[PDB]
RNA sequence: UGCGAAAGCAGUUGAAGACAAGUGGCUUGUCGUUCGUUAAAAUGGCCU
């Protein structure tokens, strides 16, 4: 009756390349810059910069 | 980003006999006054109501002292023999004094010239006189007649009640603090009798056998009372007629007691006890009447008191000695046009919808070593350690912060003879203590590692190294003999 | 600095309006003033804590 | 994180950022946010990055 | 009707500004609160009211940008080393400007500020500047969103007041001029859409103790333009 | 006093149109009464002394007719933001009331004239005036389908009017003050209420006899009736709402209010209700949260108690808790 | 320690640099005024440059460089610049 | 965890668990006022 | 580096190629080069 799942997130996982200095931050702001779209190694998190919560 | 963490002062493991909160509070009773009386101070009472004056009964006079100047404001000298007891009424309006001729005389307080009435009690000396603590118009006087009397101060011709029954020398009364019909009296045969006054009154309802002749009986709760006499004091539950604590922490006989409640203190209650050998001690009724602080005086202490529960000002502990003197230890406590121009600066947002607050709190001022460690001036931080007016734990904590944080060597690089002598001259003093000596060891080791040539050149730190050598020789003899004592009681397990 | 010290000077003519403020205008000790961008409307704040409000009927 | 005023060569600092700055950049149209990647290298057994933008006005960590 | 008659002020009303578009009046004084009133004829009611503790305010201004005319900031400041900026959203998100980016010695109090518009002049991108009047002759101009110190203009004497003039150049380009007066009466005009460099220096005829300069007849900081072609 | 000068619901109570002053000029805005289905753009009256004297929702491009004070009925679509068509009479007299039945708009004038316009043709059909009706400030079309016979006009004294003969066919004893609400309840009754009194009276439109008197406990500002006469909710001068439940039954000649609703904040400040709307089992009340911005609330009015006190959350002394900072700063 | 550049006509400051830590005793320039060198009691020699075409068309000196060469002070500084000597 | 589940930590730190008219007017107004 | 206990106990430190300097070679030293082995320094320091 036991089942395995992965339920909680992981590391943010930026560009793990050499030979790229500066822009290794792949997270984006919106154009109506109210929510901040960051990838993770398990998902895309979309936080909201007004309330600091993850909204999607 | 955060704020910068403060430099934490190095605290070691605590040593035995630390400063308890009770003894910190009772140790700030200082600035002792010694007033030489004509004879032994036998009794001392406090005004209850504006609890700010106290009456001291010496021989053949009673002096009311003030609790803000500690001089005699008023004095009562028209007694014929030795006045024995002097207490204030519960309203603090008048003052009763029992006298060696068995003449209770009650004046009004703060007017020594109007003797209000002179109860002629027994022909024997009257040794204790106190008003009721609930009732106002009854006064209890016990005398060397082995009988106490309750007097209505309206009808001061015959006593309204005559509490007999004790075999020898009744020296103390007390009233029970919720039941006003209940008088506990104490005599020199032991045997705290206590009487219900609605009954006959010639027989106690029960008797508590303190084995020694009692000197005082006070009431702490409405239930428990404390009797002192002999080398101990005992406490008695009164609803169950039964003893439950006894402390015998004195050498000679406990002469007096009194008790404090609800006053501004870590101790919520306090019983202090005065004991004919010099000592007055304070016992805490909430942890099993354990002693918390004490004073030693210059002779046998005959009576003591403290300021009452609602003192609201300069607070006093007074002890009168059998030597004939009185010891007081106290703890103390632009234009209308311009204002109309600068009106609003005291408003603080009452009718206002949103109230914003981002004024940061102003923290404690940084010391020079802490701001130099912050500014990464590590040699200047060592220099700021070895100023003279620095605390020993502060020198230790800046040494430890430079040790953990960066480099002893960085802090010691640019030095020479004249700028190392503060460090080594402190290391002489720090090598004695246990808490410093590890840090002193590695700092001295590093400085002789990187200044071994200045050792050769300058002779005036060679002698400092030699003195340090004899210091470590004494300390290593001490740290060896401590291991020998450790083994010689490891043998005794 | 003093009470009721406010004038409205017409310009280009550079001539002070002589009918307002009168001796009974509750201007107070005029410590701020503001003009509306659209309504033609003065706000005058004084040291007592009062913004008084006037409308210029030309606008 | 220092920001150099390139006219007078004048630094403004932000000193205790719980990780070394391995990437920093201005972000807004007017440049009202700074986004930073903080590597947090007290543990050598893992590369654990903190993503921290912050508004450029009072330099407070909006959405770490 | 007296505009703050609905909700009384607990101090002398030190500054006062209307909104550029909405029917709002912002009052503020030394009782360290600032109040917005919906004004009309009859019933001037109180929209909202924010009490900044420990910060008496001396100048308070509605700023509204030229790009989208949708920000609606309120900048407020008194005799403090900071200046608050409330972002109007109808809780309240305010930020605090407290960093002169290397220039704190020449700006010990944020009392006399003015807010204005500035154009990048290589893009057609405008942004608001706040302009702080400092000690020596200094005007410290800094960004109204990021708070970055952009430039500084020093006049020679005791700076007493200043004002902002704008002049159009072409379609969609204008130029910002800072007009700052000595106590003695001599006036500097700085072009500041380029680096803050003087273009004109003249002298007031008469006038020895000079307290206040103002411009008018076009877009001042108190009659602000909502659209860049209306400058 | 309230900043909202005029306000009215659409039928079904889904939107609220409201005229408020904005720094000496009138502005007309529309708000949805429930967001779960801001609206920051207004119609601006460009003159400082032109103002709206009445307004009526038409029923389907949705629009408002705003009766002005210069002899004009502006017709203003709300999805767009322009007056689509400007009806005008031949005069400059302010117009006191309008109404419409279908496509047939009727209006009354300050010179006591009756005008008829056609919304389908944008034309002034009729202009007349009748004797002994000389201070008119309300009209109401008595509905008889697409026939728009029998106007019902008030001047402190209601008069029933046949429009084919242009004459008065009944005369109702009105009030001692000008009538402020005059509304048809059923096909045989109409309610009326005057300025500055707390008494409505329902008249029988076929006989002239007053059926009943309804007694608010404060002076009545607006009223709404549910579409089947079963409930009447009036809103008063002290910002309260009073619901008369089933007023047209046999408290026999004069009926008090059955329910009374007021709104207080969390503080103790009593905000006033202006202009509620009632329907079957559903009641939508309106107030102004900030100075001029309307907030709404739906209520199942049949299951609330009699003396109901709505509680709203409103900022009174709350510490500005910023989301980017903990409570210790 | 501050070094200021003043427009001669209009007699007013263009830009101020906070360069040295103590006094600036002596400062000099080259022929075409693309550089200004400066030195004082804090014993560093600072170089302020305007050599870029954008610097020359914008009249904007930059605090280019800084050298520590002297032991105690610099009380005198001068410059010579010719075809075989600079 | 203390309610009959077992949490585990992956080496790339994913925590896992082993357990047991008016309508168009409304639409166009929410468009045109946003 | 491995086993360990926080003590300690066993193991070390090759090769190729390229480049730089010095005097095509020779010497020395490097490597954002590879294979194998369990294997100190640019006056440059922390915000309001």
């Amino acid at each position: 009756q036991y089942k395995l799942s992965v339920v909680s997130g992981g590391k943010p996982a930026l560009n793990n390349l050499s030979s790229v200095t500066g822009n290794k931050n792949i997270a984006r702001l919106s154009q109506d810059q109210r929510n901040y779209i960051i990838p993770f190694n398990n998902q895309i998190k979309v936080y909201s910069v007004e309330t600091r919560q993850c909204v999607k | 980003s955060t704020a910068r963490p403060r430099i934490i002062t190095s605290k070691a493991p605590l040593l035995p006999q630390q400063t308890t909160p009770e003894q910190r509070y009772w140790r700030q009773y200082t600035s002792a006054q010694l007033v030489k009386e004509h004879n032994s101070v036998t009794h001392i009472s406090f005004n209850p109501q504006h609890p700010h004056d106290f009456a001291v009964t010496s021989s053949t006079r009673v002096q009311i002292f003030s609790s803000r100047t500690r001089q005699v404001i008023k004095t009562f000298s028209r007694f014929k023999d030795v006045v024995y007891s002097a207490s204030f009424r519960s309203d603090g309006k008048l003052l009763c004094a029992g006298d060696a001729t068995g003449l209770v005389s009650v004046y009004d307080s703060y007017n020594p010239r109007t003797i209000l009435l002179s109860i002629n009690a027994s022909t024997h000396p009257t040794h204790v006189t106190k008003f009721h603590t609930q009732d106002n118009k009854i006064l209890a006087t016990a005398s060397d007649d082995r009988v106490t009397r309750l007097w209505d101060i309206s009808n001061a011709y015959e006593p309204q009640l005559e509490l007999t029954g004790a075999t020898d020398y009744v020296r103390t009364l007390s009233f029970i603090p919720a039941a006003p019909h209940l008088v506990a009296t104490g005599s020199y045969d032991g045997l705290i009798r206590l009487y219900d006054t609605r009954s006959s009154g010639s027989t106690p309802i029960y008797s508590l056998n303190h084995d020694q002749p009692v000197e005082n009986v006070i009431a702490v709760s409405p239930t428990q009372i404390v009797s002192c006499g002999g080398n101990n004091f005992k406490v008695w539950d009164l609803t169950s007629n039964k003893k439950l604590y006894e402390r015998g922490n004195f050498n000679k006989a406990v002469t007096c007691l009194d008790y404090v409640e609800n006053f501004d203190s870590p101790m919520q209650s306090a019983l202090i006890a005065s004991s004919l050998d010099g000592h007055v001690k304070v016992f805490d009724p909430l942890d099993n009447f354990q002693v918390k602080f004490g004073w030693k005086f210059s002779g046998p202490v005959l009576s003591c008191a403290v300021s009452p529960s609602t003192a609201q000002g300069n607070r006093h502990l007074v002890a009168g000695l059998s030597s004939g003197l009185l010891a007081i230890r106290t703890k103390k406590k632009k234009s209308n046009n311009f204002q109309r121009m600068m009106r609003g600066s005291e408003y603080q947002g009452d009718q206002e919808h949103i109230i914003h607050n981002d004024k940061v709190r102003s923290q404690r001022r940084m010391r020079a070593f802490e701001r130099n460690i912050n500014q990464f001036k590590w040699s200047e931080a060592l220099d700021n350690a070895f100023v003279p007016g620095m605390a020993k734990e502060l020198t230790l904590t800046v040494l430890q912060e430079l040790r953990k944080r960066g480099k002893v060597r960085v802090a010691l690089y640019g030095r020479d003879e004249s700028t190392l002598e503060p460090l080594l001259n402190w290391c002489l003093k720090g090598i004695e203590d246990v808490r410093s000596a590890s840090i002193v060891a590695d700092w001295v080791a590093v400085v002789l590692e990187l200044y071994g040539n200045t050792l050769e050149s300058s002779p005036v730190l060679q002698e400092l190294m030699i003195d340090l050598k004899t210091k470590v020789r004494h300390e290593i003899h001490k740290s060896k003999e401590a291991q020998r004592i450790e083994g010689m009681l490891q043998l005794l397990t | 600095a003093v009470k009721d010290a406010l004038r409205l000077v017409h310009l280009p003519s550079c001539s002070v309006f002589s009918n307002w403020p009168t001796s009974g205008t509750p201007l107070g000790k005029v410590t701020s003033v503001a003009f509306s961008p659209s309504g033609g409307l003065l706000a005058v704040g004084n040291e007592q804590g009062k913004v008084r409000l006037w409308k210029l009927n030309h606008y | 994180m220092s920001l150099w005023q390139l006219e007078t060569n004048s630094q403004q600092f932000l000193p205790r950022l719980n990780g070394i700055i391995i990437d920093c950049q201005v972000l807004g149209p007017q440049g009202n946010y700074y986004s930073l990647i903080l590597q947090m290298t007290e543990n050598n057994s893992n590369s654990d990055y903190q993503f921290l933008l912050l508004n450029a006005s009072d330099l407070t960590s909006k959405l770490s | 009707k007296d505009a703050n008659a609905s909700h009384p002020s607990h101090s002398a009303i030190q500054s006062l500004s209307f909104h550029p578009s909405k029917p709002l009046l912002l009052t503020g004084g030394y009782d360290k609160t600032l109040r917005i009133y919906h004004i009309d004829g009859k019933t001037n009611h109180l929209v909202t009211s924010l009490h900044l503790v420990g910060s008496p305010i001396q100048t308070c201004t509605f700023y509204t940008s030229l790009s989208n005319q949708n920000q609606q900031n309120i900048f407020t400041a008194g005799r403090r080393r900071y200046m608050h900026s409330w972002d109007l959203s109808l809780t309240a998100k305010i930020e605090k400007f407290s960093r002169l980016y290397g220039h704190e010695s020449t700006q010990r109090s944020f009392e006399n500020f003015k807010v204005a518009h500035l154009q990048n002049s290589q893009t057609n991108s405008v942004h608001g500047i706040v302009l702080l009047q400092g000690n020596n002759g200094w005007i410290n101009i800094l960004h109204s969103t990021s708070g970055l110190w952009l430039m500084g203009c020093k006049i020679e004497g005791v700076i007493t007041d200043f004002c902002i003039d704008y002049q159009p150049i072409s379609r969609g380009k204008f130029r910002t001029i800072l007009i700052a007066v000595n106590a003695y009466g001599e006036v500097w005009e700085f072009d500041l859409n380029k680096n803050g460099h003087v273009i004109r220096r003249w002298k007031d005829q008469g006038g020895v103790g000079i307290t206040k300069i103002q411009v008018g007849g076009g877009t001042t900081t108190t009659c602000p333009a909502l659209q860049i072609s209306k400058i | 006093d309230s900043p909202v000068l005029q306000s009215a619901y659409d039928p079904s109570g889904q939107y609220l149109c409201y005229v408020t002053v904005a720094l000496d000029k009138q502005r007309v805005g529309v708000q949805p009464t429930q967001r779960a289905t801001w609206n920051e753009n207004f119609l601006y009256l460009e003159d400082s002394k032109l103002k709206v004297t009445c307004l009526k929702w038409v029923n389907d491009t949705v629009a408002i007719i705003l009766g002005m004070n210069n002899g004009e009925i502006w017709l203003y679509s709300v999805l767009a933001n322009e007056v689509t068509y400007k009806f005008t009479t031949g005069n400059s007299y302010e117009i006191k009331d309008i109404d419409l039945m279908g496509n047939q708009l009727w209006c009354i004038d300050s010179s006591d004239a009756f005008y008829q316009f056609d919304l389908l043709q944008f034309k002034l059909l009729q202009h007349f005036r009748i004797n002994n009706c000389v201070q008119l400030n309300k009209l109401t079309i008595v509905p008889a389908g697409d026939s728009v016979a029998q106007l019902l006009v008030a001047s402190h004294s209601i008069s029933l009017i046949d429009i084919e003969e242009k004459k008065v066919v009944m005369t109702f004893p009105g009030h001692v003050s000008p009538v402020s609400t005059l509304q048809v309840i059923t096909n045989e009754f109409f309610i009326s209420g005057a300025e500055g009194d707390r008494f409505l009276n329902v008249y029988d439109i076929h006989s002239g006899m007053t059926k009943c008197v309804l007694v608010a406990e404060s002076d009545i500002k607006e009223l709404s009736h549910s579409g089947q006469a079963d409930s009447i909710a009036v809103t008063t001068e002290d910002g309260s709402l009073e619901i008369f439940v089933d007023p047209l039954v046999s408290g026999n000649k004069s009926k008090k209010s059955s329910k009374k609703i007021q709104i207080v904040s969390k503080d103790g400040r009593k905000v006033p209700i202006y202009n509620a709307f009632i329907n079957k089992d559903l009641l939508n009340v309106s107030w102004l949260q900030n100075a001029t911005m309307p907030y709404f609330k739906n209520l199942q009015w049949r299951e609330i108690p009699n003396e109901y006190t709505v509680e709203i959350s409103l900022n009174w002394n709350n510490k500005n808790k910023s989301a980017d900072r903990d409570l210790h700063g | 320690g501050s070094i200021k550049f003043w427009d001669f006509q209009f007699a007013t400051l263009n830009q101020s640099f906070k360069a040295h830590d103590a006094d600036v005793l002596c400062l000099t320039t080259d022929t075409d005024n693309n550089y200004v060198f400066s030195a004082g009691v804090d014993r560093k020699i600072f170089q302020f440059s305007q050599n870029t075409n954008k610097s020359q068309k914008n009249n904007r000196w930059v605090n280019s460089s800084n050298r520590l060469l002297h032991g105690n002070d610099i009380r005198a500084i001068c410059a010579y610049q010719s075809k075989g000597a600079d | 965890n203390y309610d009959t589940d077992f949490i585990f930590l992956d080496i790339e730190s994913t925590l896992g668990v082993v357990g047991t008219n008016s309508d168009i007017f409304a639409e166009q107004l929410h468009k045109l006022s946003s």
